[PDB]
């Protein structure tokens, strides 16, 4: 397995490009299964 | 006979004693609407089990062998072992049954209260205001009349059967869905609600499409989605009690739950809050809806002749109040009282508040607040030889919950230094630094990075002193940096910041985004390289150009927070899109019959399609045929017609209530008579997951 760690390269990125998820909390399990 | 008499429905002498108030709390009246709310509730909730609570996937969060970090309210509460959770869950879905059908009706509501606040207590990171809503009516139903119309209790027993019920079982349901809507209506008079910014992307929906024949967007997403929702929660709450206003508010708040249901994914809140909504009508609805019906259907519908008297009312000729009469009065009262303070109860449990005001559920302010995550770093340095790592940001976790909550923190911190040596970690100390966003601020720290979470000091009724303040003097920036925000290209991107006075930011650039630049907005900062250990003082409204591929530091250097913001663009992204494109217009011109020369062989696959009999296609040939797959299967889906949609959507609801039934069975057998070898476990667990079909 060996994802707990990480490295010091990938922890700091400020800079990645993601989607947006706006998480109002209100609706209901969010993503559910993936987590 | 008074004004006050017909409007209100009691006159002032009533309130002199507390006789005449216990009088007044237990006159009888009817009980069809109750137990038509009781049905509805009951049925609804069966159907919740299985799709909110969680049961379909209980096998894969309460999996026996697996560390996770869990989120308790009290440290005391520890799950069980699966097969006694299933048990659990079972006794839920049997007391909702009892609940819908009036079979056993205390017994029933007492099975599915305890259990359901069990899960409630046992989790923070699955708590929202409408499980705290049935939470609340599972325990105020405990107590009330409920089974005295439409229920088999009736059949089973003639004292029961079509009886009078006491007044204050309608008037703590009125009071509970009126503070829901009032109290969420004043907690929407916020800056962030009146203004327009949370829910700013709402008003695109197609829904919402005919008042864009009048309005224009900017505007449809304020005085309807804003102005309308906080008029809406506190005119409802007002307007269904009168008699006059009471169609009037019936549509509206059918029209407000519908378009709740179909714009938001909040599950079966729309639908209870519907349900809810008769019960401000009068008591006998039901019995008169029941009448205007021809005779044969009459005789499947229950009884329609007037009410037998109770011994749980107080009638005057007259009659003494006993004690559950009193008792009555006492719960109604200290209970409303109780649900108008809790709300408002945060200065005293300190240790909960953070940028927003306690623990999220109990307080009704529903989708006021949105919060964007930018960075997470966990920083772990060990207490033997003093090296320094770094962990994933969200390892040993089911939720992503535990970043704006203090205590969340503690007992991830606590979690993570007990099973950190499971991994030849000795004693550690874990450092957080977490990047946040609230209603489209400036991305800021909120806990303090220089802080070991796992000794530091947090108690619930004292304040913690390593949560950052919410920086709001920034506030009116949100406007300025918008228009930053819509300046950009279709691949540039702006990211915001703002640091407090002594600490600093070190960052990786990653060896794609070439072309990264930093520019001051607010403050002075100081940009250190340290690939030559060179640092450049920047002054307001200057820019750096950064190298990729380095670690560069930003320091604050002046004693108020300094604002600044990175611009980047992918340059591996942009290379790559271009080669695609030049490909695909040289497909685009061997297609027309434009460029007569040979092809190259590398596009004969491209016209082929298929990689057979032919040396393996070059990455960028992957991506493209990836490309043009992923293209074609959304046009497929958006080519697609409404009832193979609504079909699916059966079918996978059909799945997962199957699930559910299969796997509760399997565990009830392990419980009873034992577990079988492993094969036949398997295969059991093979049959179970297959779709329906
Ligand atoms: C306000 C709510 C919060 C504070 C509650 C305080 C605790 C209660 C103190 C005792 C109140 C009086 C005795 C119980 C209620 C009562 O008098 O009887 C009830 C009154 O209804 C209730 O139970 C009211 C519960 C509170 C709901 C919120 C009311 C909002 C009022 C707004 C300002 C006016 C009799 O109703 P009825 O079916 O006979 O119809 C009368 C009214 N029409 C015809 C218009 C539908
Ligand atoms: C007097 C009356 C007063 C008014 C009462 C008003 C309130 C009554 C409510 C009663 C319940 C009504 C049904 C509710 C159904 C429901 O909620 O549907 C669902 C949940 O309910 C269900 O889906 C139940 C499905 C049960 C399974 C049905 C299977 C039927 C199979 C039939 C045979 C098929 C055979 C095929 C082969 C030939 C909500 O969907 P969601 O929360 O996942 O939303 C996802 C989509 N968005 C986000 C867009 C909304
Ligand atoms: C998302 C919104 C409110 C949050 C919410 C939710 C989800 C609930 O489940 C509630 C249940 C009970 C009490 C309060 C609840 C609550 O606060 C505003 C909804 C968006 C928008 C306002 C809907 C538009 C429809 C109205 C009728 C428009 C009228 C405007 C006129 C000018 C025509
Ligand atoms: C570049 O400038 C920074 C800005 O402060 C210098 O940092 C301080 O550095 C000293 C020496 O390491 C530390 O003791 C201070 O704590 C730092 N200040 C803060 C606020 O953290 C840094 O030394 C400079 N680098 C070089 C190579 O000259
Ligand atoms: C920058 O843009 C590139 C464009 O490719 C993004 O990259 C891909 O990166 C993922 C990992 O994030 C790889 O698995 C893919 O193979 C890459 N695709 C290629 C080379 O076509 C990248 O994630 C973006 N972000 C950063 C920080 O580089
Ligand atoms: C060292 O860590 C690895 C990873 O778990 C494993 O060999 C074991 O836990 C540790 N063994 C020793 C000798 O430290």
């Amino acid at each position: 397995l060996d994802s707990v760690f990480s490295s010091s390269e990938r922890a700091h990125q400020v800079l990645r490009i993601r989607k947006r998820a706006n998480s109002f909390l209100e609706e209901l399990r969010h993503s559910s299964l993936e987590r | 006979d008074s004004r006050i008499g017909k409007l209100l429905g009691f006159e002032w002498t009533d309130l002199s004693s507390w006789r005449r108030l216990v009088t007044l709390l237990n006159r009888p009246t009817d009980p069809a609407s109750l137990a038509v709310f009781r049905f509805l509730f009951g049925f609804l909730m069966v159907l919740d089990i299985p799709q909110e609570r969680g049961l379909s996937s209980l096998d894969r969060k309460y999996l026996d062998g697996l560390d996770v970090c869990r989120f308790p309210l009290l440290d005391a509460l520890r799950p069980l072992p699966l097969d006694w959770m299933y048990l659990v869950y079972t006794i839920m879905f049997l007391g909702a049954l009892g609940m819908m059908l009036g079979l056993c009706y205390r017994i029933s509501c007492v099975l599915f209260l305890l259990p359901y606040w069990y899960v409630f207590l046992l989790d923070k990171t699955s708590w929202n205001n409408h499980s705290y809503l049935y939470g609340l009516l599972a325990f105020q139903l405990t107590f009330m009349d409920a089974n005295h119309y439409w229920s088999v209790d009736g059949l089973l027993n003639a004292h029961r059967r079509n009886a009078h019920v006491p007044l204050w079982n309608y008037a703590v349901l009125r009071g509970q869905i009126f503070i829901v809507y009032f109290i969420a209506g004043v907690k929407k008079l916020d800056a962030d609600w009146v203004e327009g910014y949370s829910m700013e992307y709402l008003s695109r929906h197609w829904l919402f499409s005919p008042f864009k024949l009048l309005l224009s967007e900017e505007l449809t997403s304020l005085l309807v989605v804003h102005w309308g929702g906080l008029l809406l929660d506190l005119s409802a709450g007002f307007l269904l009690f009168f008699d006059v206003s009471r169609s009037i508010g019936l549509f509206f708040v059918s029209y407000f739950h519908c378009m709740n249901s179909q714009l938001f994914s909040i599950g079966m809140f729309s639908y209870v809050m519907l349900a809810s909504s008769p019960l401000f009508c009068s008591p006998e609805w039901p019995r008169k809806l029941v009448s205007y019906c021809p005779r044969r259907l009459q005789q499947l519908l229950p009884l329609k002749a007037a009410p037998q008297p109770s011994v749980s009312c107080v009638y005057k000729r007259g009659q003494k109040p006993g004690l559950r009469h009193q008792l009555g009065a006492a719960f109604t009262l200290l209970y409303l009282l109780e649900q108008l303070f809790l709300p408002y109860s945060h200065f005293l449990t300190q240790g909960y508040n953070n940028w927003t005001n306690g623990l999220y559920g109990y307080s009704w302010d529903m989708m006021v607040h949105s919060r964007s995550h930018q960075h997470v770093k966990i920083t772990y340095r060990d207490g033997r030889t003093g090296e320094l790592g770094y962990l994933n940001p969200g390892v040993f976790t089911q939720s992503r919950r535990w970043k704006d909550h203090a205590d969340m923190l503690k007992q991830y911190a606590t979690c993570l230094s007990r099973l950190l040596p499971k991994y030849n970690v000795t004693e550690p100390q874990i450092y957080f630094d977490i990047w946040v966003s609230i209603n489209d601020r400036f991305q800021q720290r909120i806990f303090d990075p220089r802080v070991d979470i796992v000794q530091a000091a947090w108690s619930p009724f004292q304040r913690t002193s390593w949560v950052q303040p919410l920086l709001m003097d920034l506030s009116p920036w949100r406007a300025k940096l918008q228009e930053i925000k819509s300046s950009l290209d279709n691949h540039t991107e702006v990211v915001f910041i703002a640091d407090f006075p002594g600490l600093h930011l070190e960052n990786f650039v990653s060896e794609d985004l070439g072309n990264t630049s930093i520019q001051l907005l607010q403050g002075e900062v100081t940009v250190e390289l340290v690939a030559e250990q060179k640092n450049q003082t920047l002054r307001e409204g200057e820019k750096m150009q950064l190298p990729a591929g380095e670690y560069h530091k930003v320091y604050t250097t002046s004693p108020s927070p300094s604002c600044y913001m990175y611009v980047y663009v992918n340059t591996t992204e942009l290379a790559l899109e271009q080669d695609l494109a030049y490909l695909q217009e040289l497909k685009e011109k061997v297609e027309n019959g434009s460029e007569t020369g040979p092809l190259p062989p590398e596009l004969q696959p491209l016209l082929e399609g298929e990689v057979k009999g032919g040396p393996e296609p070059t990455p960028l040939v992957q991506t493209f045929l990836r490309r043009q797959q992923r293209l074609q299967e959304i046009e497929r889906r958006r080519n697609t017609p409404f009832h193979e949609r609504f079909f699916r959507f059966l079918l996978r609801k059909l799945y997962v209530f199957r699930r559910s039934f299969l796997m509760t069975c399997i565990s009830l057998r392990n419980l009873i008579l034992g577990r079988p070898s492993l094969e036949q476990l398997a295969q059991e667990v093979t049959y179970a997951n297959l779709r329906p079909f």
